[PDB]
């Protein structure tokens, strides 16, 4: 592509605790976890930039990251799947 | 009895001399270096000529022969 | 500051030299004065940067005269129009201030850069011989970084002072940080106005290195607006500027309000 | 000391009954130099000229030892002047 800004992300299924969805339209500023990792509850796994403002996305529980749908500097839309955990 | 005059200089003094010369109905000539391509003085004269493009703007205003 | 018959001797001293050696065209004769004694230092066989100052008090265009002299024209003829030596005098007093990139915040080091804004002056007898400072033109470290020569002229030394002060305060050069604030203090100096100052005047007057934090609020709000226009604002969704609804503001006069008496006034009476 | 000369640069058309021309100035240059004094009015590269006030773009005054010198200084400055977008009384 030349970067990954054209990439369409699947929508997170809302009634599945494994699926973490994008809460706002933002930009992925920093990816912090990869496929097959295990960190504690509240682990800062993704850093988005909403609109000049920055929030870390945290894990709701303990578990193993199955998929990360995004890369650094990627645009996101409300309801976009970002992370899946076990 | 002078018809046309060249200023071996740049900056405000060159402008000043051009004006003095123009007041005496004397045609004027400006010399400029490679970095003085945008020096105001280059434009305030009847003729503009580059002093050595192969002789850096460091040396330009001091080269007697050119 | 100097005595009247002193400068005559210094002038005569100069004339005696230049007439003895058959000097042609414009030249300066430098001296060093102490008490009541001239001392020859050097001769500058050309015009000096500070020629304007003398042209303003005598009334002669020095530069013009150079060309005509070179043209073979006579000193007291129809061209040069020079007055006889007994007719040449000085009207009022003139001053010249030098404006260069040289940092007073960094031991007078000439600065390489591109100017972002330049702002002139004007007024009765205010010469603005502009060299390096005009548009958004980059300057080279290879040349004497003369930004602007600044000259004023008036019958009073005090009046030529305040003429220089206003011009200095009206100046605006950004990107580089100039010798301006320094120069203003020199013009508001009782020992400068007095007349008697040495070539040591600066070093022994340390409060001339006293800088005032003069803000350019206009520049600052242009910078704010620019930044927000281009980069947006935190928590504000990038969209078309409001004043969509031009609902003008109801207002009431100060007079009316100055008369109003309510619970504020009550507190002031009863407590 | 010396002689001084003044004239006022206006938008009066010297070909058309000295009638004040109106409109926008799209290019403005000015002289200066020793013994030349410019007191600007409506003459600048920005705004347009309304017919409602007396016409005056620049008050131009010059000063030299001789009168003839003062004149040749005045002439040059007039020629050095550049004003586009309106007719002027310069010529």
């Amino acid at each position: 592509n030349v970067h990954t800004n054209a990439n369409v992300k699947p929508k997170a299924d809302k009634s599945n605790p494994s699926h973490i969805g994008a809460q706002m339209p933002g930009s992925v500023t920093e990816v912090k976890v990869s496929v097959g990792e295990t960190v504690k509850a509240n682990q800062p796994l993704l850093i988005t930039e909403a609109m000049k403002m920055e929030t870390t996305i945290q894990a709701p529980f303990d578990g193993v990251i199955k998929q990360v749908t995004v890369n650094n500097g990627d645009t996101i839309a409300t309801g976009d799947l970002l992370i899946e955990i076990e | 009895q002078i018809k046309k005059l060249l200023v071996a200089n740049r900056g405000e003094i060159a402008i000043r001399i051009f004006r003095a010369a123009a007041e005496l109905d004397i045609s004027t000539v400006a010399i400029y270096s490679n970095e003085d391509k945008s020096s105001l003085h280059r434009y305030k004269a009847d003729e503009s000529y580059l002093v050595g493009s192969d002789l850096g703007p460091a040396e330009s205003y001091l080269n007697i022969e050119r | 500051g100097l005595s009247p018959t002193l400068r005559q001797r210094i002038c005569d001293a100069a004339i005696q030299l230049m007439e003895n050696i058959k000097y042609v065209n414009a030249g300066t004769v430098e001296f060093l004065v102490s008490g009541d004694e001239f001392f020859f230092i050097e001769v500058n066989p050309r015009v000096q940067v500070e020629h304007t100052i003398t042209e303003m008090v005598t009334g002669i265009d020095i530069v013009k005269t150079q060309i005509l002299v070179a043209a073979g024209a006579d000193l007291f003829g129809e061209e040069i129009n020079m007055p006889q030596q007994k007719d040449i005098t000085t009207l009022g007093y003139a001053i010249q201030c030098r404006i260069t990139t040289e940092d007073p915040l960094n031991d007078f080091m000439p600065d390489t850069g591109t100017i972002i804004a330049y702002r002139s002056s004007g007024g009765f007898g205010v010469r603005l011989d502009a060299g390096d400072g005009f548009q958004g033109a980059e300057i080279s470290p290879y040349y004497d970084s003369l930004l602007v020569k600044l000259s004023t002229h008036a019958i009073s030394f005090k009046q030529a002072e305040e003429k220089m002060v206003r011009s200095l305060r009206e100046m605006r050069i950004r990107g580089v940080k100039t010798n301006i604030p320094f120069l203003i203090n020199v013009m508001k100096n009782k020992k400068f106005t007095s007349g008697d100052y040495t070539t040591k005047f600066i070093e022994e007057t340390p409060e001339l290195f006293d800088i005032q934090p003069s803000l350019d609020r206009g520049t600052k709000t242009l910078e704010y607006i620019g930044n927000v226009t281009i980069n947006g604002f935190p928590n504000v969704e990038k969209r078309p500027k409001p004043d969509y609804e031009l609902a003008s503001i109801p207002t009431v006069s100060s007079s009316k309000i100055a008369s109003f008496s309510g619970t504020k006034q009550l507190l002031d009476e009863v407590g």
